[PDB]
């Protein structure tokens, strides 16, 4: 069953409210009054054993007028070092993350932040010297 | 399997429409429709012309149709992304109502607003009836006429 933009996005909104289990990762609207439902704040709580453990990761997330068919665009605001996010502008490269690269129409924002969660997980990624916690990009 | 009622809901949409209301599906989509309601005469909304998008889910008709309004509106039932709080959207909803009732529910809560629920605008409405029709009619002038 095909659910077009203005309500799936609805839907994830809701979803949102009520959040994941463990907290570890969360989204919810920039604007809780924009009518587009276009831009979208993300949390995601960096993972244990690897060098983003503990740390709190906000994002940026915009759902253009052609979502769920186009995937999201998606930016780090917290600096961190991770294959596939730019160093400096803290944007996430869709060619380097397989949930945007290979994207869905099923796929959903929660995904999208549950994925780049798995990858700080991964052998490329979990020893990757970090910045000093904190910093954000300009 | 399309269920054989939704086919004939949308049949009795295209040949018996209600007065007021434009209902069409959406080409790609046919549980999508695409509503325009006319502002009711002698209501705050007349004059404009609003659009609103509907939604049949997966458990339609055993879950309720989903309303969403998309023209900007002041009104006590429609809240800031067009949310239409409204008893047959939720608690309410029964397979023996149709599409047909919820959209001459909408025009009816857009002919004569009751503000009884609990928000802003209904607030506005019970206590400073003058201004909010006047907001009301002010949004219809500016964003529902074209």
């Amino acid at each position: 069953v095909k659910v077009p933009r203005n309500f799936r996005l609805l839907e994830e909104l809701e979803e949102g409210q009520k959040g994941v289990g463990d907290g570890t990762v969360s989204w919810g609207l920039e604007d809780d009054e924009d009518m587009t439902l276009t831009r979208w704040t993300g949390m995601i709580i960096g993972p244990p054993r690897t060098n983003y453990e503990n740390r709190i990761y906000s994002l940026k997330v915009e759902c253009g007028p052609k979502y769920p068919e186009a995937p999201p665009s998606v930016r780090f605001v917290t600096k961190i070092n991770m294959n596939g996010i730019n160093n400096s502008s803290g944007m996430v490269d869709a060619r380097s993350i397989p949930v945007l690269a290979k994207w869905q129409n099923s796929y959903s924002i929660k995904v999208v932040l549950q994925e780049l969660r798995r990858l700080m997980m991964s052998k490329e990624n979990m020893k990757l010297p970090q910045p000093p916690e904190g910093q954000t990009y300009n | 399997g399309l269920p054989r009622r939704i086919i004939k809901e949308t049949q009795r949409l295209l040949a018996e429409p209600v007065p007021g209301i434009k209902a069409e599906p959406d080409e790609s989509n046919a549980r999508y429709f695409h509503v325009v309601i006319a502002g009711p005469q002698d209501s705050p909304f007349e004059g404009g012309t609003f659009k609103l998008e509907l939604f049949l889910p997966e458990e339609y008709p055993m879950a309720a149709p989903k309303v969403r309004f998309m023209t900007k509106i002041y009104h006590p039932n429609v809240d800031k992304l067009g949310r239409i709080c409204l008893d047959i959207l939720k608690d309410k909803w029964s397979p023996a109502l149709q599409i047909r009732t919820v959209l001459l529910s909408i025009q009816a809560l857009l002919s004569a607003p009751n503000p009884d629920d609990a928000n802003d605008v209904a607030e506005q409405w019970k206590t400073n009836e003058a201004q909010a029709i006047e907001t009301a009619r002010a949004w219809t002038r500016l964003y529902a006429m074209n």
